[PDB]
């Protein structure tokens, strides 16, 4: 019964976000809660953030 | 009665690192300014960004270019990545037109008067057949943040680059003890400053201060 | 009858149906979002059946594959 068929694909970009499922490979898995600005995360004497 | 500061020394280490001193500075002005300097220059220096590529025959960045080593995605992420200052205009269209075989780098791209390559070497792509030919034109736009093509509101073929505006990489700075003819009691302030080559750091750091004393407007007359 | 795909559409206007070709099947490399159509088809019941984006599932149309069965003519994106 079936006349013709058409498949479409469709790439999309996930970016990362807050509700997003992060982990490690020791069982330390987490929930992103926020995305802080880069000013605001800590930085060491460098002045490189974390 | 506060000693003002002033700008004293600017060590260019490098064509993107340089080192700005403020001197004289009294107690806890050193860290203040130096945080506050810190946040705006991390936040709000503008810059200029690809944020829109167009490269003949190809449709969309989930595909590849005969005679091209990289993916239409890997190059566009590495447009991401090309530092350009342009002058006297917010908006520029460049043109890059390459043929035969070696890398495609930002050195490639046709010579405009208005527009500055700090890094010809970046490297664009690489093109790996005789007869291969790459022609791309690439909008370069002024701007500040973070700006992401998703966020952002065309024919088919033009392919939008996120757009991370801000010229500065990192920021770090120091406070330490400043030798003043007739006091002790005064500090000078460090600021190192890692950029992509595209702003200078006396006009970042008087851009930075500008933005904080607009700020302070509104609470210098509180109502 | 039979179901037909087609860029004719009712009840939709132009400016929703530039993303499809003549044979009403959307462009390779066309940017689509929630609710644009990809293929447009019809129900004789003409009923509006055309295959949508999902909503919020924005993405760009990188592939596009048509099978058609023996004895049906196939269209012109065909």
């Amino acid at each position: 019964g079936v006349l013709k068929i058409v498949k479409v694909y469709l790439a999309v970009k996930r970016r990362i976000q807050p509700g997003d499922k992060m982990a490690g490979r020791h069982g330390n898995k987490g929930v992103i809660s926020k995305i802080n600005p880069i000013e605001d995360m800590p930085y060491d004497e460098n002045g490189t953030p974390v | 009665e506060f000693l003002k500061p002033r700008l004293v020394d600017i060590e260019q280490v490098s064509s993107t690192h340089a080192k700005v001193t403020l001197e004289p500075l009294e107690r806890g002005f050193g860290h203040t300014l130096g945080n506050a300097l810190r946040r705006i220059l991390l936040s709000s220096m503008p810059g200029c960004a690809v944020t829109e590529v167009e490269i003949d025959g190809v449709l969309h960045e989930y595909s590849t270019k005969e005679g091209v080593q990289e993916d239409i995605l890997e190059i566009l992420l590495n447009l991401k990545g090309l530092a350009v200052r342009v002058q006297g205009k917010d908006e520029v269209i460049l043109t890059l037109n390459k043929s035969g075989i070696g890398p495609v780098t930002a050195a490639d791209i046709t010579h405009d008067g208005d527009v500055e390559i700090v890094k010809p070497q970046h490297v664009i792509c690489h093109l790996t057949d005789e007869n291969a030919s790459i022609s791309m034109r690439i909008k370069v736009q002024r701007g500040r943040g973070y700006v992401p093509a998703s966020t952002r509101i065309r024919p088919i073929g033009r392919l939008l680059v996120d757009a991370c505006y801000s010229p500065v990489e990192r920021i770090a700075y120091n406070v330490e003890a400043a030798r003043v003819e007739q006091r002790t009691d005064l500090d000078k302030l460090v600021i190192e400053m890692e950029t992509n080559g595209t702003i200078d750091p006396e006009e970042a750091i008087r851009r930075a201060a500008t933005i904080l004393a607009e700020q302070l407007e509104a609470f210098v007359d509180l109502r | 009858g039979p179901e037909e795909i087609t860029a004719d559409i009712p009840n939709v206007g132009e400016a929703a149906l530039s993303k499809l070709d003549e044979s009403g099947i959307v462009y390779i490399g066309a940017e689509v979002t929630g609710g644009d159509i990809l293929v447009g088809k019809v129900t004789p019941k003409v009923k509006d059946s055309s295959l949508r984006v999902p909503n919020g599932v924005s993405g760009t149309v990188i592939d596009v594959q048509v099978f058609t069965r023996d004895g049906v003519e196939k269209d012109k994106r065909a």
